[PDB]
């Protein structure tokens, strides 16, 4: 459908994640409208810190 | 010690009173032994006890059950349970270990307090019809039976009954 412009798109993309634990597999299926990975991330999470928003 | 008395200017206890935790020593004519003030002993074990209990009944909990479980994907809740059980383990564990701390040094200046009121509660009956010969003692100037002895820890000492001869015996003693 035609959403208003904005950056001059009518149209919408919907951003997801998920971690992946060890040794698991995640499987990706598209007959379209699929943005790939190309660069995934291996991390290890901390007690969690948090985010500050300053000049 | 806080007060002067317990460790102080009375140097040492007493193994030999043994129904008490404070009391007299007396000598007179008849005879001599060991004896316990049970009015402040009593006061003072019915205010520890109370202390004791107040540190002890205070902490009332309920039904709990402290562990949680979460699977490999839950790490982050994992550890937020594991900062609650720590921070509650940091925060009772302080307050546990300084509240004994600080409430033992109470308890001595307590019984300190009461040995030295023990002391001054005699002094200011006998006044001068006694000598302060140190250690707790005094070295009265006038005969004091079993009855007088018995009188001063009543608390009913009777000064001007004996102060004429106190006061003739030690001007003479003095002179």
């Amino acid at each position: 459908a035609i959403r208003p412009k904005v950056r001059d798109q009518e149209g919408r993309m919907n951003y997801y994640w998920t971690l992946v634990e060890p040794g698991d597999k995640i499987t990706f299926e598209a007959t379209g409208n699929l943005v790939v990975p190309r660069y995934a991330f291996a991390m290890e999470r901390n007690a969690g810190s948090g985010i500050i928003i300053s000049d | 010690g806080l007060f002067g008395a317990i460790a102080g200017f009375i140097e040492g206890g007493w193994t030999g009173m043994v129904d008490g935790w404070y009391g007299y020593h007396h000598q007179n004519e008849q005879g001599s032994g060991y004896a316990a003030d049970l009015k402040s002993t009593q006061n003072a074990i019915d205010g520890i006890t109370n202390k004791v209990n107040s540190v002890i009944e205070k902490m009332n909990t309920q039904f709990t059950a402290v562990g949680k479980e979460f699977n490999h994907l839950e790490k982050r809740i994992e550890n937020l349970n594991k900062k609650v059980d720590d921070g509650f383990l940091d925060i009772w564990t302080y307050n546990a270990e300084l509240l004994v701390l600080l409430e033992n040094e109470r308890t001595l200046d307590y019984h300190d307090s009461n040995v030295k009121n023990l002391y001054e509660k005699v002094r200011s009956q006998l006044k001068n019809n006694a000598k302060e010969i140190g250690n707790g003692c005094f070295e009265f100037y006038h005969k004091c039976d079993n009855t007088c002895m018995e009188s001063v820890k009543n608390g009913t000492y009777d000064y001007p009954k004996y102060s004429e001869e106190a006061k003739l015996n030690r001007e003479e003693i003095d002179s």
